[PDB]
């Protein structure tokens, strides 16, 4: 204890997840194989929240990888790492979601969620006490949105009072994939702001920016972004993965972040950008350095996490820091007092030595949901590809619904600036 | 010779019972395996150590100690520990899940669940016990257990030992190594469930421990340990009276006695001196007249404030090696004319002195060097006050947009819990207001 | 200096410059506590129910 | 880049040490009640003291000096004179004063003094008429010449947070007197004016003949208290700025009228005045990129 659960739901959920187990594999020194090379042994003292424990010192990442069709699944597993992951942890479907969240929700997700929860139910049986949850997934999708949600909601039920946490990729008017992601996308975060603790918020157009304009790539792929992902969920999943006091926990890490229970949406970052202190420092808390298209100085910080990762002075940190929380100044709310803290880390992630995670609650993101909000509506109105929806089973009030509960999370981040 | 018990609760009061209880085994010369050579008495005795030490027939000398956390991770340090030989099972209390910063789940939730284990481990103690006087509780007021299961267990302790002491030593939240944003409001809560339940309440706030370890000991980021090896000491110095022979302090009910006129103001300023960096172990050696003065300055306080700006109703001082009561009296007939100390008017203008001729022991390869005499003043001042209107203002930024509070009503908690608590410490303010002018 | 006190640990003396809760109602404050997060836990399964 | 706060926008001077501060650019001037700031301008009642020098990694400086109200206020100032052994009866820079409340204190003691020219002051001339602080006029001023006028001296000093004592050099006297309108300009005289006429009227310099007292008495005063306000080892600094009130008697004799603890200043003097408070004051302790100021040493 306390272990973590993790799922990976979808297309992006599975090869945005694939990809952090590799990652983090590689921090706490296991092989391909499950077999244990690292050379410090303070790898191996957190390692049980995220691997279980198996005959011939292997470890086996406690993480259950669903989709409804069988393809990124196959890729997973041919993939690097590929063989650690249990193979009975491998849960999908054939006919597949079509990008339709009903699909997902609904009908074909419906058909393969109950042997999903038997797999989750057996991992946490072997748990001697649970923590909680964590899925990757995006929102634009059918599968990771679709039947992500699902599983969460389902989750809830059975497990009432473990964390719930998420890692969300939104959908962006600036990066063309399926017509109907407004509607995924809308219909999802209404689940979200239900059934999540903490939800990280990441999408394509930022990850796209930095790829192009900090890394200096001209045509980023799926390969290029991902590696910011990972990277990024490797940071803000440090405190969880190394001994620390500051959110050591899931549901610490909720009671600091977490002001009020709807707005747990945190914009992530991440520094250096991979392809001296101040420099790391303005870096992470730059603007055209979020994971999310949102722009930091349209609103407030509620509540910031940062985690340094490496050897360094840490006097100097606390200066730097500083220097930013006057710097920006008007940024932070006043009505909640230290609101910025800082973690430290030893070991840090593979080829920087030196490395800084940026967890911000800012009130800015409802730009990102205000947006997403509006495309549903130009498409809502028109009831251009609703029938996708109500062609399995679905109202058009449910539509209308979440659109609402849309604008309620965006008038909610409105009080408070 | 009356027992005491003490009991640790949380991160914070566990850590801290560590450091403290092998500081007392240096001092007392006990082993890490309970062994005691200068006792000439096996299997028992009514010596002043005996206060804190039972004898089992074995001759081991274990300590009066109930250690208590709803975490499983800092118990488990002070059972592989270098004086794990000293504890036994029934004393070392451990949960599995703990109350993530929350008052709430300390004190309702989880609390409820353990309460009743934990009184029966107590009462195995105080079953041992000829003439207990009370209890010693060592925590933290950030803390979800030590802000939340703290106030149950001194509730319970009220109605289990109706007529027995319990004094506090409780460590005020300090950002600048404080892990939660919550601390103000775990910090009101607990203390306005606790008030009516303490005899004598010794705060310090992480805030000066830090400072003091950076100023005094050359640390650029000092631990917990450092923290907790500096906080050792002061507490050791607050305790000699009851574990050594003398006369001054030694019963806990002496302690309200001589530092408490008003039963709610109960929490006097502790001041620390003298603290040397060991690494510089050619120091010059601070006469009684300098570390006197020095109980005077703002920077040596467990508590940073400004005793000028307040008034005394009760001052003690705490000596520990070469001296003797001449050089006191010439100490503090120099140092009234020298410095603002104003006394309550109807309080007597006046020092009660204690001297222990054993000088302060350092635990080896530690931060401090030894030093041939040490002091530490009890002084219950009203500017310790401006520590409570902090803390008020921070909780009442937060609690204007209710930030934070579902977690709490989410655990059982009421809304009206917050006001209620609240309403309790503006009333504190206001008591340290009347007797400060 | 009045009253000093001498052994041979050391000596105390002065210097003067100048002149609840029951148990059952802890209880019950526990119990009410555990109905009110009963209560809120069934709102949420009967809504996850609907 | 240091950041302040302005907490009395009813101050004139620090109205301009706030221009001057962003006039540099190294400082920025945060929201009002902003927790995390190098310098507050704090406001002119109950300053929250005790909430200062509580932010970590922060230096923090305050423009007032917690506890020298004792020395800025009425009753204070009397009770500080007539029982601080530095100053007592050993003290004969300060008139005969008493003080009283309004239906303990020192109203039956005044009566003595009253009873043993009894000109008294709270303004009246015989006792009764005046219970409707005392303290005993000063019957024999040094009237100005031409016009018979009365007048006196201010001068500002400024304490910084190492407690050095500097005097402003520029002072200003406040300019027909009845024993038993305005227009100099502004009724303000300054010093190199009235150490023109007192050279050529009574063959005597504003030097010799006045700043002498006025140093020993700013020195007296300010040393008096300096063990109940310094900031030496404290966990937050602070400087303050006084105004200095004197009166000067036909023999010239200086005395000590008033301690004004958030003076304001002649216009022209604004400028000079504010810059060295940013020089000395806070300049200090936050660094940037000939004197002002006399200081009286100790
Ligand atoms: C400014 C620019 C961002 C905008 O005009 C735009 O929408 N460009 C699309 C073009 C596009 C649209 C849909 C789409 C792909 C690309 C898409 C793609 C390209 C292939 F050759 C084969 C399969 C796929 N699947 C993906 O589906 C894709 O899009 C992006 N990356 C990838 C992708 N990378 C990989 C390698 O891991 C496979 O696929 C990237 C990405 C998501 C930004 C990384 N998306 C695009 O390049
Ligand atoms: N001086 C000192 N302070 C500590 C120590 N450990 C924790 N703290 C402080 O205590 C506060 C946090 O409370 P904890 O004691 O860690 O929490 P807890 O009592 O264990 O309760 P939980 O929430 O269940 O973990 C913070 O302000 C810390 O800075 C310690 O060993 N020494
Ligand atoms: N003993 C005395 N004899 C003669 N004149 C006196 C005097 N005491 C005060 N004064 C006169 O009072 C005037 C200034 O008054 P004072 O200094 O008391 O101002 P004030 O109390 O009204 C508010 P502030 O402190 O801001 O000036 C001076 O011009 C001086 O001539
Ligand atoms: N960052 C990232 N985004 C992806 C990846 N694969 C798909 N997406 C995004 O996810 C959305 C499509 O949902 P997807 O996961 O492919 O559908 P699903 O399989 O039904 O869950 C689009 O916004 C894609 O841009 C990936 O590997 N990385
Ligand atoms: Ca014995
Ligand atoms: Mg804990």
């Amino acid at each position: 204890m306390r272990e973590i659960v993790h799922i990976q739901a979808g297309q992006c959920g599975n090869q945005i997840g694939a990809k952090f187990w590799e990652v983090i594999s590689d921090e706490h020194g296991i092989d391909p194989t499950g077999s244990y090379h690292g050379d410090s042994d303070l790898q191996l003292e957190r390692i049980n929240v995220y691997y279980n424990e198996a005959t011939g010192n292997k470890y086996v990442p406690r993480a259950i990888l669903v989709d409804l069709e069988p393809g990124t699944m196959d890729s997973v597993r041919s993939g690097p790492f590929g063989q650690i992951f249990r193979p009975d942890n491998f849960v999908f479907g054939q006919s597949g979601a079509g990008n339709n969240w009903a699909k997902g929700h609904y009908t074909e997700g419906a058909e393969l969620v109950d042997s999903v929860l038997d797999v989750v139910r057996k991992e946490s049986e072997s748990c001697d006490c649970l923590q909680g949850f964590q899925l990757t997934h995006s929102l634009g999708g059918g599968t990771g949105s679709g039947m992500g949600t699902l599983l969460i909601s389902k989750i809830r039920e059975e497990y009432p009072d473990r964390i719930m946490n998420t890692f969300s990729v939104m959908p962006s008017p600036k990066v063309s994939d399926t017509v109907v992601e407004p509607y995924n996308a809308t219909l999802s975060v209404h689940q979200l702001v239900e059934n999540t603790d903490e939800t990280y918020c990441i999408d394509n157009e930022a990850l796209y920016d930095i790829c192009f304009r900090t890394l200096k790539l001209t045509t980023p792929t799926y390969g290029d972004l991902n590696h910011l992902v990972s990277a990024t969920m490797s940071g803000v999943t440090t405190c969880l993965r190394f001994p620390g006091q500051l959110n050591a926990d899931l549901r610490k890490l909720a009671v600091n972040m977490v002001p009020f229970p709807r707005l747990h949406f945190f914009m992530p970052g991440f520094a250096p950008l991979t392809s001296t202190v101040p420099e790391l420092t303005q870096q992470m808390f730059d603007s055209k350095n979020m994971m999310a298209a949102c722009d930091p100085r349209h609103g407030r910080y509620l509540t910031v996490a940062a985690i340094f990762r490496g050897r360094m002075s840490m006097k100097e940190v606390d200066e730097q820091m500083l220097n930013v929380q006057n710097k920006n100044s008007s940024y932070f709310v006043e009505w909640i007092p230290n609101n910025v803290k800082t973690a430290v880390c030893d070991i840090p992630p593979r080829g920087l030595k030196m490395s800084a995670t940026f967890i911000g609650n800012s009130t800015a993101i409802q730009e990102l949901f205000k947006r997403i909000s509006e495309q549903f509506t130009a498409m809502f109105r028109r009831k251009a590809f609703l029938h996708w929806y109500t062609g399995e089973g679905m109202d058009e009030m449910e539509f209308t619904e979440a659109e609402s509960n849309m604008n309620d999370l965006v008038s909610e981040y409105q009080q408070y600036q | 010779m009356r027992e005491c018990i003490s009991i640790h609760v949380g991160q914070a009061g566990v850590q801290i019972g560590n450091a403290c209880w092998e500081l007392y085994c240096l001092e007392h010369g006990i082993q890490p395996d309970g062994q005691m050579p200068s006792d000439k008495t096996i299997g028992g005795g009514d010596d002043s150590f005996n206060t804190f030490f039972s004898e089992t027939g074995a001759g081991k000398h274990v300590p009066r100690a109930v250690f208590v956390d709803l975490e499983p991770t800092v118990i488990d340090e002070v059972r592989t520990g270098t004086y794990r030989q000293l504890f036994h099972p029934e004393q070392l209390i451990t949960g599995k899940e703990d109350a993530a910063n929350n008052y709430a789940r300390g004190h309702y939730t989880i609390g409820k669940e353990i309460i009743d284990l934990v009184l029966d481990r107590i009462r195995k103690l105080a079953d041992q016990c000829t003439g207990l006087q009370g209890f010693l509780v060592f925590h933290s007021f950030g803390g979800g257990t030590g802000s939340g299961f703290t106030s149950l267990l001194m509730e319970r302790l009220s109605v289990d030992y109706g007529k027995k002491s319990k004094l506090e030593f409780s460590i005020y939240p300090a950002p600048q190594v404080s892990t939660a944003v919550v601390e103000p409001y775990n910090s009101i809560l607990t203390t306005h469930t606790t008030l009516e339940h303490s005899d004598c309440a010794f705060m310090v706030d992480n805030e000066a421990i830090y400072d003091i370890c950076r100023r005094n000991l050359d640390i650029e980021r000092p631990t917990y340990t450092n923290l907790n090896r500096l906080i050792s000491q002061i507490v050791s110095s607050i305790t000699a009276s009851l574990r050594f022979d003398g006369a001054l302090n030694v019963d806990l009910t002496e302690f309200q006695t001589n530092l408490v006129p008003y039963p709610r103001i109960h929490f006097p300023l502790a001041t620390y001196a003298p603290v040397i960096s060991a690494e510089k172990a050619y120091h010059e050696q601070l006469s009684v007249a300098e570390i006197t003065n020095a109980c005077f300055e703002p920077a040596n306080q467990m508590v940073k404030c400004d005793p000028r700006h307040g008034k005394y109703m009760a001052c003690c001082l705490l000596y520990r090696g070469d001296v003797v009561p001449k050089d006191v009296n010439a100490a503090i007939a120099t140092i009234k004319t020298k410095r603002s100390i104003q006394f309550v008017d109807w309080c007597p203008t006046g020092f009660k002195v204690g001297i222990n001729y054993q000088p302060p022991t350092v635990v080896p390869g530690g931060d401090l060097a030894k030093v041939q005499r040490a002091v530490c003043m009890l002084s219950n001042t009203t500017a310790i006050a401006e520590a409570w209107a902090r803390l008020d203002h921070k909780f009442d930024l937060m609690y204007a947009k209710r930030a934070f509070v579902h977690w709490y009503v989410g655990e059982g908690m009421e809304e009206g819990e917050f006001s209620e608590a609240r309403e309790d410490m503006a009333a504190l303010e206001k008591d340290y207001e009347e007797v400060g002018v | 200096v009045i009253e000093l006190n001498k052994c041979t640990s050391g000596q105390s003396f002065e210097v003067i410059l100048k002149p609840d809760p029951s148990l059952e109602e802890i209880q019950k404050k526990l119990e009410a506590a555990e109905e009110r997060r009963k209560y809120q836990e069934a709102e949420l399964l009967k809504h996850l129910a609907e | 880049m240091y950041t302040f706060v302005v907490r009395d926008e009813n101050s004139s001077v620090y109205a301009e040490v706030s221009r001057l501060l962003l006039a540099t650019g190294q400082w920025k001037r945060l929201r009002k009640d902003n927790p995390r700031f190098n310098l507050m301008l704090g406001e002119r009642n109950r300053l929250p003291f005790g909430r200062l020098g509580h932010e970590p990694g922060l230096v923090q400086l305050v423009n007032y000096y917690r506890g020298a109200d004792k020395l800025c206020r009425k009753a204070s100032l009397v009770k500080l004179i007539k029982t601080s052994p530095e100053l007592s009866e050993s003290c004969t820079w300060f008139p005969e004063s008493y003080v009283i409340y309004p239906t303990t204190d020192e109203r039956e003691v005044f009566l003595a003094a009253y009873n043993r020219g009894n000109v008294w002051i709270a303004i009246s001339s015989e006792a009764s008429e005046l219970l409707d602080v005392i303290q005993k006029y000063l019957e024999k001023p040094l009237l100005l010449e031409p016009g018979h006028r009365k007048f006196d001296i201010r001068s500002w000093v400024l304490v910084d947070h190492l407690y050095n004592i500097y005097l402003y050099r520029e002072g200003v006297l406040r300019t027909p007197y009845n024993s038993a309108n305005y227009g100099e300009e502004g009724n303000e005289m300054f010093f190199e004016e009235f150490n023109q006429y007192l050279m050529d009227a009574l063959n005597t310099t504003l030097e010799n003949s006045i700043l002498l007292q006025i140093k020993h008495i700013i020195r007296s005063c300010l040393m008096c208290i300096e063990p109940a306000i310094s900031t030496k080892h404290l966990h937050y600094q602070s400087f303050q700025l006084f105004g200095f009130d004197f009166m000067v008697d036909e023999e010239l004799k200086v005395w000590l009228i008033e301690v004004n603890g958030a003076p304001a200043c002649a216009q022209k003097l604004y400028a000079e005045l504010c810059q060295g408070i940013v020089d000395v004051a806070i300049s200090s302790v936050f660094p940037l990129a000939t004197s002002i100021f006399i200081k009286l040493h100790h």
